[PDB]
């Protein structure tokens, strides 16, 4: 039992900038035998630094692991768009073997507001008796955002289903979907269906709503 | 080249038994500790354990002790994690990892995700999601596709046969009652809708259901 | 001595000798004990089983 | 008149939750985490193997 | 244990009837005998060594009967 | 170190009936040295039985302590309106001394519905800017009841305060107050105000409601 | 006539210190133990501990160890529960208990409910509660008294100076912002209201406010 | 090529959260709940009191 | 009784782990030591007896150390 914690959890950065990813050995002196494992989403992990001090062969010298035995850092002095990833640090000094909660490389950019569009349930869906009010909060940077589904002025958190893109490959924004799924009965017993999106780009929620009585 | 290759991602049900392969390549199998690391779908790498490659002797983390069978085929250089009594917790991406030992694990199985759960293959409910007055953003009418209630993933959600890539944000399908719903959204200019057809084309290879719904004005 | 409750009744016992009682025993209040194994036993390992 | 409890003794015990975590030959010391709970009594040992 | 090394004897104050009384009187002789009565083949060999060594007559006897007690509670 | 539990938690009884109140020593064998204690509400408890087998002097022979050392029972073969009380049992064999979760004697009766009356905030309160919708649910037996506050069809559990009488000395029922406290703005941003109460006498909520738009 | 006479219930604030007196009577004081049992306002008897009566040596339960002082005065036979660094948990009815020891505790302090909390004495905000059409049940129009935001308890809430106790259910005063609301329900026939005055009369000796609120229809 | 861990040793240790639960003369065995946690090292003892 | 006079030792076939084994070895020494550990005052006065008598050296000890064990529980 030895714990590692790798800070931050994510860093929004310019590519080529130096974003150093800290780590620490909670126990003993781990000394050497810590690593850095880059795992991009949907990948097997990829080992970067070994003994906390040494690159693997494939990983270029931009990656630098550093720190000794109670504390550690993963540096990339030129973090890259190719370096966009999830990085891990792994104490090997003892079994059990474990992994610190990662740091992510996000590419910093202009802050973008979500394009927010609240589509009532398709008439196709309404004919099924189910009603899902979909609110698509699109192209926002950073990912910091929240959905609030307001119903007849009484905010409903139920039937809410959220699905959002990641840092968006072209603009590096994020896009989000907020789906308010109602029984068409309660969909019809209440009228104003309001998704409002608060985002670091907006001092207030970005309000997108429909009263079914409207069209 | 040393490459750790594993079995394929597998749908499973609770109570079952899975054995994920790991085949060694490009190195002498015997000489390196074969490791196993659980990446839960949301969780980071949680190291499952290691089986001694020389002896064939497994070693498990206190967590992974007793439900999980590390096994090593010797000649063909294949490693195995066999999970017994499959549980919805056993749903996760699993990685064999070759020990450089006190230097940890260098390489990794290409990944194998077990999905342990009851549901049966189900077609999606594909809903063309039309914009309303507020859903028209600038020149753009944001449009949407509600792909609803299918097991398992994925569905292939394209837009007018994918001819709409850019304004599209196909949002992640997540579990609903062990069925999946994704609400996919194209952002098209009000000039192109509904003047040009916007039809979200949703193919679900598991259910073999390709469902194409044109978004039409409400 | 002490006054040693054995069953419902209590009894006089030399307090020197009283500690000398070899048996799972207790902080006068509550919980954490000493040699609590002396009432317990073990077996063979047949596979994992003991 | 007024008497104080000097200590206590458990003369009758009940074994509960027997848990044996077995490890392979030459794995040395076995590990069963219940040592982290004083309510448990843990005992190292071995399983003879084929 | 629970059986052996009793509070016996209190021997404080006590002109009275003790908790367990007639036991402690007959604990010694009986179980020592009841063991050596159970093993009479053990008994006679103890009479040998007393006369074997010390050659002093009256104190030769001290070895034997004291040894008959020994093997009970060893 | 040694724990006790005294069942039932409460017993609705005909006075004169025999209601035997169990107790048990979790640890050791308490042997003797459990003791029954009646506490009528707001009193220092009155010790009933000593050694759990022996009446005190002031307690009548109707109380029967019984049970041995891992288990104990408080029997009143003629339970009474005076025997209405909060009963305790205490292992004394070991410090720390503790008690079992007590047993109440309730006098059984016919089931009575709550008399439910939903009072909107008085002008005195509406002039204060605070608004409390107070619903008095009077004289229900049993005490078993659930109050809900529904607002514009959307149930509001907020600003909800509940105060109920005990077994009501004459009819031996229970009376309750449900209270819906609102900011007069939220009180006037919503309209329908409902205290619905499901009580064992009714398979449905007993609904008392007003709309501010009503009178 | 052994009687354990304690101090009175005492309102306190956090960070303070309270010493509950318990004078013992009717018996030779030295000859018993002296026990303390916390009864939390809603929770059953939680035994605080005991002090030696002869020696004056206290001993506390693990929870009660270190914040609490059991002290005796021999001659006048006064036991003391002293609670130091007062905390809201220190609000409860506390009981000195003369030990019959292994036979339990025979007698009891008349009770002392310490009340430890910040607030300052505040008068009630009392609302004559006028029933509406949905509030009229049979002959009886239920009427109400909403007492609001007072500290401390009690308020004495009568109906027409107590002439109505009949349909009166005065419901327990409960905490709001360390202030109290009891809501009293008189149940009066529609023949008596609003034909006869039904006025809830709320007397708060702590704030010295006697508040009479007559219910008149809305 | 490949090695197994026989055991581990802690060559430098860290004292944390020192707690001493005192009791009066003749109160005997001192009760500190932390004996339920092995992470706590508990030590009986006394303070000769005035 | 349940105290002494145990089935141990059976020693009929029965090549196995006995019900209670290791504790049987510590019966005889310790509880007899424990008493003479309890009474070193006895241990002071006890072993002087044999050397008083017989002038036979090595066997003068035969009484001494063995009579020490005789004292506890007779």
């Amino acid at each position: 039992d030895i714990v590692l914690t790798q800070s931050p959890a994510s860093l929004a950065v310019s590519l080529g900038q130096r974003a150093t990813i800290s780590c620490r050995a909670s126990q003993s002196v781990s000394t050497s035998y810590m690593h850095w494992y880059q795992q991009k989403p949907g990948q097997p992990p990829r080992l970067l630094i070994y003994l906390v001090s040494n690159l693997e062969s494939g990983v270029p010298s931009r990656f630098s692991g550093s720190g000794s035995g109670t504390d550690f850092t993963l540096n990339i002095h030129p973090v890259e768009a190719e370096d966009e990833a999830t990085y891990y640090c792994q104490h090997i000094r003892e079994l059990t073997r474990s992994e610190a909660g990662p740091s992510w490389l996000e590419i910093k950019r202009a802050d973008a507001a979500p394009t927010v569009s609240i589509f009532p349930p398709s008439s196709e869906q309404l004919t099924s008796g189910g009603a899902s009010v979909v609110c698509f909060l699109n192209n926002f940077y950073p990912k910091d955002i929240n959905v609030k589904w307001k119903i007849d002025g009484s905010e409903r958190q139920n039937g809410v289903l959220n699905s959002w893109t990641d840092q968006d490959s072209k603009d590096s924004t994020y896009s989000m979907s907020s789906t308010l799924t109602l029984t068409k009965d309660e969909y019809e017993r209440h009228n104003s269906y309001t998704c409002e999106a608060t985002h670091k780009t907006s001092t207030s929620p970005i309000v997108k709503s429909f009263n079914r009585n409207e069209c | 080249q040393v490459q750790l290759m594993e079995s394929g991602p597998e749908l499973k049900k609770p109570g079952e038994t899975v054995k994920i392969s790991c085949k060694a390549s490009g190195y002498t199998f015997t000489d390196y500790s074969m490791h196993w690391v659980k990446q839960a779908p949301g969780k980071g790498l949680k190291w499952m354990g290691w089986i001694n490659t020389g002896t064939g002797e497994p070693t498990f983390a206190a967590d992974f002790k007793g439900r999980f069978a590390f096994s090593l085929e010797t000649s063909a250089s294949t490693a195995y994690l066999q999970i017994n009594n499959l549980k919805n917790e056993d749903t996760a991406s699993y990685f064999c990892a070759r020990g450089v030992g006190l230097y940890g694990v260098d390489y990794w199985g290409q990944g194998t995700s077990v999905t342990v759960s009851s549901p049966k293959t189900t077609p999606p409910s594909v809903y063309p999601l039309a914009p309303v007055c507020g859903d028209t953003t600038g020149s753009m009418v944001t449009l949407g596709c509600l792909v609803k209630g299918y097991f398992p993933e994925p569905v292939t959600v394209t837009w007018n046969s994918g001819s709409l890539s850019s304004g599209v944000h196909t949002f992640p399908a997540v579990l609903q009652s062990d069925l999946y719903t994704l609400s996919s959204s194209v952002t098209v200019p009000s000039s192109t809708w509904p003047s040009e057809t916007v039809t979200c084309n949703v193919a679900h290879p598991a259910s073999s259901t390709k469902v194409d719904k044109k978004i039409v004005p409400r | 001595f002490y006054v040693m409750t054995v069953g419902s009744k209590s009894f006089l016992v030399h307090r020197e000798w009283f500690h000398d009682l070899a048996l799972p025993w207790t902080p006068p209040s509550s919980t954490a004990w000493r040699n609590r194994e002396l009432l317990m036993e073990f077996e063979e390992a047949h596979a994992t089983k003991q | 008149s007024q008497l104080a409890e000097v200590r206590s003794y458990c003369y009758h015990a009940s074994v509960t939750d027997i848990s044996t975590v077995a490890r392979c030959p030459m794995t040395g010391e076995a590990h069963n985490e219940k040592r982290a709970d004083s309510s448990y009594v843990c005992k190292q040992g071995f399983t003879d193997r084929g | 244990s629970v059986s052996v090394q009793t509070h016996g004897e209190s021997s404080l104050v006590n002109k009275t009837e003790t908790w367990l009384d007639s036991t402690k009187a007959t604990r010694y002789l009986m179980k020592t005998e009841n063991w050596i009565i159970r093993n009479p083949g053990y008994a006679f060999l103890a009479a040998v060594l007393g006369w074997m060594l010390g050659s002093n007559n009256g104190q030769r006897v001290v070895f034997t009967i004291l040894l008959l007690l020994v093997a009970p509670a060893y």
